[PDB]
């Protein structure tokens, strides 16, 4: 596991996506502010976590003390990875 | 590798040609560069010796290069010097004739840079320089 | 005609340290100068043509630096030396003609045909001949100024003409570090040196402007790309570290640092943010929302 | 000890940080005076002690009589070093 | 001027960076000596300049009497920017 | 292994430095079209390679068809790791 | 003028230091007579002056009938004063 | 040899004195551009070697490769010791 | 090292010339220098006695120095004198004569204090100065 140790040495970003939605950018233009844009995903439903721009966790949102917060849940294997492929 | 420190004599009957091939010898790294104006003055400073490289014009006033390369060839001292014609016209029989005379290499006017480095790597290769 | 070797072939890391050798040397490359000469040159090249009615070729040599003892011990003898002034610098600088480019001058300035070049006799050069020189001098000293426009505006200024090195005293001590740029002039068959010396303390000053190679700036489209340049470097980030003190101590005590151990340290009333080493402003300590907070009092101007 | 006692008669100088934060000159040019800046530092850790810059060791603010003081807690170690390093 | 003299009176650390590539892990652990590594970035193409991390400038490799330089080119630019993010 | 394919089923972002300098920000606005900065490498140093702004190893260039290469030499060992943090 | 009169009135004590260098005290340990250090200054860089430990201007050596001379150059400056300072 | 280590990792600073001299301020302001500073050691003599402005070595100058050195040539012994702080 | 106090005769038709050359051999550490302006005025210098060095110019009015050099070598009392040309011209007939009359150097003018100076060490360390 020394590679390993060696590669995990390295800072990574985490960034988690409240949602994906598809929109023209016509009705982009008719946004103001205030206005109003609905998401795919169903409120509630865990959020994808990334790393660097690739999906590899969902998670749910939480509090703590005065900060945001993901709650792990699950994670992927090529099964889900061929479900959100397919998804 | 040639000699950096070999001498050339320079033969023309122009002083602006001397001039273009002396620049052309020290951007190829010789700088022992000497100029003649005719056949009677490049033989004048054959005499004096020192020479390693002849460079010289056919028709000059009062000798021409062929009979500057015959002088040069009948003298045992300087038999082995090598020359090199540079010409404006390359007519067969005057090639032939210098060739028969013992010329090292031959150029024909105008030419470039590349062509002269050409030349003088064959004459040093021909010679073991 | 024998070169001095074949009369004479025939005939036959840790270095101590010098006070007297003023090592104020500038390793770095004066590109700016050789921009200078090489302009310098081609001007010069254009006056010879316009004066002689010949084409000269003049070549521009490595600018050597050396002290100026060894200079004036390469400078062959006799020799044509012209002081010269570069206001608005101080200090005298030198142009050097050889008797070779003297005498290839008078050949062709009065029609001599150059198939008998004439041997330096050691003689003083005569009235015409000091008129010839201060010819080629005044369209030398015109187009080295006009070659150091571009980079600094200086005028060139003839003082006096003198024979020998000794009498030049250009420098306040022989070892003194001078700057010499050699140049070879070839007219037809026959060929000239002339030499620029110039004390390094004459251009000291101005040694941040001779090091790049600068040229082609603007005013407007410079100042946009100045104001541009400002406006990215602000987005860049900085480490501020704030200091609570400083202790003096030894490294004795160090050593015997034990948990529980308690330095008196003198109470700030100002703490001191500190970017890289370099302080920026003074202010209070304090906390907010849970977290050391700094309240700035005086920025450091 | 006789070299390290030599060595030790030397004076040097003592420096605690109160804390270290990263932020941008144009954040730095809107501070003036009354201007809030966080550390990355929580409240109540210990604060870093160098020696000529170098970080040897960690402590507490304490008052002293009418002065403050900084109360040894703990040195480093090479755990610490490449921990700190790494951290 | 008086701010522009402020922040110029501190030093700052420039970064040029040849150029950018990804490559997974086990590639990574394939390298030995001598192994090649290609670069995202044409030959001959600028090469990106960095502040503290922050690409501000493209430049061009010359070399200096013995050392390396780089010779400025163009400003980043706000679009160039925003591209090589999406990049 | 299972967490090496895990890890291996991430995208990474390698990045390779010219060269590393320090200079004030007076000379830095000095600075202008055509301008020279000097690096503190030598010339022909194989230049450090970074992922995500972590040097790991060290490398040299190299033009591929047409495209800039980086050939992996060495890695970056952790004697040398600490004497770099400390410069 | 008064003030400059009354402060007149008093000797004070110049130092000249010929340069300045880090190094570790195990290196000094290993220094014999012989040995060589070297230093951060370029030969030939003006030598620092000191007012009772306090750099004020900079000078070069020369020599004085018999006798070591500082030759007068250039004040401190505040800007090269911060960048020794950083140094 | 355990606090040895301990106390080699940490940086210190060397200084390297030309010389020493007394004046009054009326004959510093008397200084200007080219004026000469007379130093009460003799030409040759071995300069002062001091850590953090503490005398322990004495050392001659040298130049090694292009830059200014300091050859180690003796400690500076106590009897010398209390001799210079009497002086 | 040679003899500071070497007594040198510079012989040479032009003042300018001897003066120049009396201050170059000053920079090197001989101040016993007399100045001739010809031949026969060196010859009669000589005859005086006491001269350890001669620097003779080649071309001079009413004797040159190939003369001077042939009558010093005559004279007894002062054949193994040193004696330095210094010409204008180095044709190889006068150097050959020279060396055949027993020159101890050749200078060619134009020249350097550095080429004068190495003349003058061979010609010392030839002679066991």
């Amino acid at each position: 596991m020394q590679d390993i140790d060696l590669i995990m040495d390295i800072p990574v970003k985490l960034t988690v996506e409240l949602g994906r939605t598809r929109m023209t950018i016509k009705e982009l233009l008719r946004l103001t502010q205030g206005s109003v844009v609905a998401l795919d995903g169903l409120a509630g439903e865990p959020l994808d976590i990334l790393i660097n721009g690739y999906l590899i966790a969902q998670g749910e949102v939480v509090v703590v003390a005065d900060k945001y917060g993901v709650r792990i849940t699950d994670i992927i294997t090529p099964s889900e990875r061929m479900r959100r492929l397919s998804r | 590798m040639a000699d950096k420190e070999l001498k050339f004599l320079v033969v023309d009957k122009f002083s602006t040609m001397r001039r273009i091939v002396r620049n052309l010898l020290k951007e190829l790294g010789f700088n022992n560069v000497e100029e003649a104006e005719d056949g009677v003055d490049a033989l004048n400073k054959l005499q004096a010796g020192g020479f390693g490289f002849i460079i010289s014009d056919w028709n000059m006033p009062n000798m021409d290069g062929l009979e500057l390369l015959k002088t040069i060839r009948a003298d045992s001292a300087m038999s082995a010097l090598p020359v090199l014609m540079v010409t404006a016209e390359a007519k067969k029989e005057n090639i032939i004739a210098a060739a028969q005379a013992g010329a090292s290499g031959w150029v024909v006017k105008p030419f470039t840079a590349a062509t002269l480095e050409e030349k003088l790597n064959k004459i040093f290769e021909k010679l073991g320089m | 005609i024998l070169s001095q070797a074949e009369i004479d072939a025939l005939l036959n890391d840790i270095r101590p340290y010098d006070p007297n050798t003023q090592r104020r040397v500038v390793r770095e490359r004066l590109q700016a100068l050789e921009i200078i000469n090489e302009r310098f040159a081609r001007q010069f090249r254009m006056g010879l043509f316009n004066l002689l009615r010949r084409s000269p070729d003049i070549t521009v040599g490595a600018i050597r630096i050396q002290p100026y003892h060894e200079f004036a011990r390469n400078l062959p003898v006799p020799t044509n030396l012209n002081l010269i002034h570069l206001k608005p610098l101080r200090g005298t600088g030198l142009v050097v003609f050889s008797p070779s480019l003297v005498f290839i001058a008078v050949d062709n300035l009065f029609g001599g045909d150059g198939r008998f070049p004439t041997k330096v006799e050691g003689r003083e050069f005569t009235h015409t001949e000091q008129r010839v020189i201060n010819r080629m001098l005044k369209l030398a000293l015109e187009g080295y100024s006009d070659a150091w426009k571009a980079i600094n505006p200086l005028e060139v200024e003839y003082v006096r003409s003198e024979m020998q090195v000794k009498f030049t005293n250009i420098t306040t001590s022989p070892n003194d570090i001078v700057v010499n740029t050699p140049f070879h002039v070839e007219i037809g068959n026959l060929t000239g040196e002339f030499n620029i010396c110039l004390p390094f303390s004459m251009i000291e000053p101005l040694r941040e402007l001779l090091v790049n190679p600068p040229l082609e700036n603007s005013r407007h489209e410079d100042q946009n790309w100045r104001d541009n340049l400002v406006r990215q470097v602000q987005h860049s980030e900085l480490e501020l570290v704030a200091n609570f003190a400083d202790i003096p101590l030894r490294l004795s005590q160090i050593l015997k640092l034990k948990p529980g151990d308690v330095l008196p340290i003198e109470k700030p009333d100002r703490i001191i943010a500190h970017v890289d080493g370099v302080p920026v402003l003074t202010s209070q300590y304090g906390t907010v929302n849970g977290q050391y907070a700094l309240r700035v009092e005086h920025l450091i101007n």
